[PDB]
């Protein structure tokens, strides 16, 4: 069995040629962080971050924070169908929702799909990043008054502007008072569920806004930070 | 194989009390959510209401909050849709969208353009 | 004034499909296989763990020789396994690292894998310059890859997300047949034993025979309440097993064209995602949500045993051609080699 | 001196149950662990092996505190002198471990993968090499049916025992110190939020506690020991000659030596049972 | 316009389905039942094999 003793030598050594790769592939891996895109066609999602690649129907994302890598991934080449491929992102780092505030009529299917992402059994320990994108829209809109939110969420009538804010100096009192609203209905659902395992981080963003990277470096971090607590409580 | 069967609707003048009703065969409809959806012409489908497997849990589009009424009956295999003070706004094809999956609390591709759960739908019009 | 005739006409053939079914259904396969003994208890260890993958693994398949097994993670990497000595025989970095499933040729000369990228990408393992490369990208489907099989060196079949199935001429990249009938999300198939016909699964809850030289649906399967994730066929051709989300697995006979038994506990509440037989076709082996794998009498439908060595999802599983081992791959990035002791 | 019998006998008789009782438990919830998540704890059971050995070299030194009398042989009593300290030292270089540790993935998330674990093996073995070393003084300075407490010191001039107690302090006490209050004074600001989240759920806030008690039992029951360690020694050499400071020293570092033994048994309530993750094991 | 067209195809293939030859479930049954009977031996995973014939020793 001389001859198949050093076949067995030859397919060992080949293994650690391998197992060598595959440790310097396993370094860069874990120094990238996987981001997921989301949102509708409204939304201005691929504008968020001002490397930008198209691979196959993937519209990949790369911008670097801090010598930190991020790899932003946003899915355009499939169907409205999405409960299966969305299993795929299970791993993320986190999810950046982006939601068109101006938009009333399609802000309710914002909202329904916010839920099924949040309430998705493989996405129950994800966090999410809430980008409430086209702010100068909605100022605009509601000082105009030709829409009104009240028509389209009855709540809207009862509803006081949180003793948190912090609307931005010379803001509008109305407009402020809408533009916590919509975020407060994505956290009534963000809050209703989870149990800890994952929060939601919104953000009020418009369409010449440069800090956005910034934002989702810190969002990022306090969810990594947030993950080393729980999965390194015994070291 | 799974089913869903609209039934009533027709033409009511607005103002007027409307309601439907879904027939559920195939499968175990007290392990399901259940939902109702729309499309009005010219638009695409949106969602109007859910109802939880006990029926426990309800949500509904602030359009026709505190007009619409959704029930469901585990029994009777049926689900139901009671749409009083009517407005022509509300002229749409209205369908019975069950999700995916059972005992799940999310429920993703119900308003989709072609989901295999959805019934065939039924017409309601308002319009005087 | 048309559709609504045509759609009444549908009713009054589903309703003559039905009753033809309800005809032929003299007997329960559980009455027919009530004498036979039982099993008993299936006791399987974990004789291999292959260890190397740095994400959830999507998919594997075992070659023909029993012995080589491509695991398919979605890292980004292919991996070929010698399952005697876990040795990674190849390591093959994916342009897209979102595949979804994976292939082995029976002649064990090309791989196959495909996810997100809506592509189908061919590896060629025997090259004179000693490393694996690209051979082949079949372009032309619009949604992504969710199973792929090869019938020989030059042609596979292909399942995506676009509710089509396709034939694929590897030589000239073109696919020779389209399958089209599925109002869904197709997330599997299985090829006959003499590869003249392969069933295919997707999320309409229906499971279609396709023919693969004609290249139309024979016939078509209903029975389960959610989508299909798993499909298999039963090692004789004349019948098949499927998985879905309402934690059932049912036994459709071809023949006889409806489905023969249900494969369900009380306690089982979450999804099936793989289903495979055993050499003999007496074990069905499935993979479950709840990081669990679910040994089943096919005759008796009773739980023969249960495969417990993972600690998150079980995405896919696989019987050796011998029936010696099988082999079990888990989102938790570890594959493992189970089969029993005398 | 005859309290100073009476006060060990007593101390290491209560600290003899939860300490077994608390490692070996501990141990076992470590190996299934590794076998679910397959992560690494090698921190935590070489802190928990540490305690164990400690706890264990107490029931042959509490025979000896209840009888007067060592018929084991000088051998014996050479090594079970010696167990107790090198593992006292070896439970105080993986609380430090612990306080860098936490201190990394919490200051720096982003700088912390699953690969830069590399290189930790190398860390407790070599700890514990270098340990097994250097307090190889603790038998050899008092080599000379006494054993323990009535071992005799060896004759050691005063200008090299102050060097070799200059070197152990520092090493053994003032190292470990420095690095755990600065680990968890930058650690706690680390997890201080500028804008705190309505529905955190006190996650932060819980973990804040948890490593400021670490550094408090760590600064409690170390501290008093390493201050009248110096001390006690020049007891033993006499160099100090007075009657009064004589009985108050020696009181003074049996509480402290007793209170520096109470670590074996503070550790698994501190890092063990107070995890979430012990919870799910033992439920 | 579309939905026209995709009835038809529908109507179409449930015309080929129904018009199949179908054998009795007994039938199917038994010959289910006949092949695993056949093939029980040589089936690795039902009967084990001994260890010295297992290559995953
Ligand atoms: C009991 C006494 C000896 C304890 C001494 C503590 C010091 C000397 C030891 C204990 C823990 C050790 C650290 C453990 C981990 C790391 C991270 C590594 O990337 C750099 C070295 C570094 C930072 C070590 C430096 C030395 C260290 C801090
Ligand atoms: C003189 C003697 C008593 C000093 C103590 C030596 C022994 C008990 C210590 C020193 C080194 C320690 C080992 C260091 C590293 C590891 C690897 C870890 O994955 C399991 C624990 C293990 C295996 C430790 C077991 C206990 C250990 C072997």
């Amino acid at each position: 069995t001389e001859d198949q003793r050093n076949e067995e030598k030859a397919q060992r050594e080949a293994n650690k040629m391998i197992e060598k790769q595959l440790q310097k592939d396993k370094q860069v891996y874990r120094a990238t962080h996987r981001l997921l895109l989301l949102g509708a066609d409204n939304s201005g999602k691929s504008t968020i971050v001002k490397i930008y690649h198209v691979n196959s129907g993937i519209f990949e994302t790369k911008f670097q924070v801090d010598k930190v890598n991020f790899h932003m991934f946003d899915v355009g080449a499939q169907r409205d169908e999405r409960r299966k491929w969305i299993q795929c992102f299970n791993d993320v780092t986190a999810i950046i929702f982006v939601v068109d505030s101006s938009d009333y009529n399609r802000l309710q299917e914002a909202l329904n799909d916010f839920k099924s992402i949040w309430n998705n059994r493989w996405l129950r320990t994800i966090s999410v990043i809430l980008f409430l994108n086209k702010q100068d829209l909605l100022a605009e809109k509601v000082l105009a008054g030709k829409s009104k939110i009240e028509d389209y969420f009855p709540e809207f009538a009862r509803y006081t502007t949180p003793e948190d804010a912090t609307p931005e100096p010379g803001e509008d009192p109305r407009v402020t008072r809408a533009k916590y609203f919509i975020r407060d209905e994505f956290l009534r659902i963000s809050t209703a569920s989870g149990d800890g395992r994952h929060y939601c981080y919104p953000h009020f963003t418009c369409s010449v806004d440069t800090e956005n990277a910034r934002r989702i470096f810190n969002d990022c971090r306090d969810i990594i930070q947030r993950m080393h607590l729980r999965q390194y409580e015994l070291l | 194989q799974v089913q869903l069967q609209e039934s009533g609707g027709g033409l009511v003048q607005p103002g007027g009390s409307l309601r439907l009703s879904c027939a559920a065969s195939g499968f175990t409809f007290s392990n399901y959510k259940m939902n109702w959806v729309r499309q009005a012409p010219g638009k695409g489908l949106e969602w109007v209401s859910d109802i939880s497997q006990s029926g426990a849990s309800i949500s509904y589009t602030g359009s026709v909050k505190g007009r619409f009424t959704i029930s469901r009956d585990n029994a009777k295999n049926t689900l139901y849709l009671q749409m009083n003070s009517l407005k022509p706004e509300d002229t749409a094809v209205y369908y019975c969208a069950r999700c995916p999956a059972p005992f799940t609390r999310d429920c993703f591709d119900v308003t989709s353009t072609t989901y295999a759960y959805r019934g065939q739908g039924t017409q309601v019009t308002v319009s005087s | 004034s048309e559709l609504d005739q045509l759609r009444q006409e549908a009713e009054q053939l589903k309703n003559q499909i039905r009753d033809a079914r309800k005809a032929c259904a003299d007997a329960t396969l559980s009455q027919i296989t009530n004498n036979i003994d039982p099993v008993g208890r299936i006791q399987m260890r974990t004789r291999r763990t292959l260890r190397g993958h740095l994400a959830k693994i999507y998919a594997m398949h075992w070659g023909t020789d029993s012995r080589l097994l491509v695991s398919a993670s979605q890292d980004g990497k292919l991996i070929i396994w010698d399952s005697y000595t876990t040795n990674k025989v190849h390591a093959i970095p994916l342009r897209s690292s979102w595949v979804m499933t994976c292939a082995y040729a029976p002649s064990g000369n090309y791989v196959a894998c495909g996810g997100l990228d809506n592509i189908c990408s061919i590896y060629n393992l025997k090259t004179r310059e000693g490393n694996v490369r690209v051979s082949r990208e079949l372009a032309g489907h619009t949604g992504y890859l969710s199973c792929c099989r090869f019938l020989d060196d030059n042609q596979i079949v292909t399942s995506s997300g676009d509710t089509t199935c396709a034939l694929w001429d590897i030589e000239t990249g073109q696919q020779t047949t389209t399958f089209t009938g599925h109002t869904g999300d197709v997330m599997s198939l299985s090829l006959a034993p003499d590869t003249r016909l392969f069933v295919s699964g997707a999320c309409d809850a229906s499971a279609k025979l396709w023919d693969v030289r004609e290249g139309m649906c024979r016939q078509t399967f209903t029975g389960h309440e959610s989508d299909i994730n798993a499909i298999c066929f039963f090692p004789n051709g004349n019948a098949f097993a499927t998985g879905s989300d309402d934690a059932t697995c049912r036994l459709f006979d071809l023949r006889a064209d409806q489905e023969l038994m249900t494969y369900s506990h009380d306690n089982i509440i979450c999804g099936i995602t793989s289903v495979s037989f055993s050499k003999s076709g007496r074990l069905l082996l499935a993979g479950y949500d709840d990081f669990n794998c679910n040994v089943w009498d096919a005759l008796k439908a009773d739980r023969a045993g249960v495969l417990a060595g993972h600690d998150n999802r079980v995405s896919c599983l696989g019987v050796t051609d011998d029936g010696m081992a099988v082999a079990t791959g888990s989102w938790d990035s570890f594959l493992k080699i189970w089969n029993g002791s005398s | 001196t005859d309290f100073r019998y009476f006060i060990y006998a007593v101390t290491y008789t209560v600290i003899l149950v939860p300490g077994l009782i608390g490692n070996i438990l501990a141990l076992w919830v470590f190996y299934g662990y590794m076998k679910e998540t397959k992560r690494a704890v090698i921190f935590m059971i070489n802190l928990a092996i540490a305690d164990l050995l400690q706890v264990l070299s107490l029931p042959l030194r509490i025979f000896y505190y209840l009888n007067h009398d060592w018929p084991f042989g000088p051998g014996l009593c050479m090594f079970c002198f010696y167990l107790k300290y090198v593992n006292m030292y070896a439970s105080i270089y993986f609380l430090v471990c612990i306080s860098v540790r936490r201190f990394w993935f919490l200051m720096y998330p982003f700088r912390f993968h699953d690969c830069k674990q590399k290189y930790d093996l190398y860390i407790s073995i070599a700890g514990w090499l270098i340990i097994c070393l250097a307090c190889v003084l603790f038998p050899l300075l008092r080599t000379s049916t006494k054993c323990f407490v009535d071992l005799p010191t060896r004759n050691v001039n005063l200008a090299q025992s102050v060097v070799m107690m200059t070197i152990g302090e520092l090493i053994g006490f003032v190292t470990p110190l420095l690095i755990v209050l600065y680990c968890t004074w930058k650690t706690v600001l680390s997890l201080q939020d500028k804008y705190p989240m309505a529905q955190d759920l006190g996650e932060k806030q819980k973990a804040l506690k948890m490593i400021l008690t670490c550094a408090g039992v760590f600064l409690i029951c170390f501290a008093p020991y390493h201050f009248s360690f110096p001390l006690d020694f020049l007891v033993k050499s006499n160099e100090i000659k007075s009657c009064l400071a004589r009985r108050v020293i020696l009181i003074f570092h049996s509480v402290a030596l007793c209170l520096a033994s109470l670590n074996s048994c503070l550790d698994p309530v501190i890092y063990y049972f107070s995890t979430n993750e012990f919870r799910r094991r033992l439920s | 316009t579309a939905s026209i067209a995709q009835a038809r195809k529908l109507v179409e293939q449930l015309k080929m389905e129904a018009n199949i030859d179908r054998i009795k479930v007994s039938k199917a049954a038994a010959d289910l039942m006949a092949y695993c009977e056949a093939h029980a031996k040589e089936d690795p995973l039902l009967t084990p094999v001994p260890a010295s014939e297992n290559p995953f020793r």
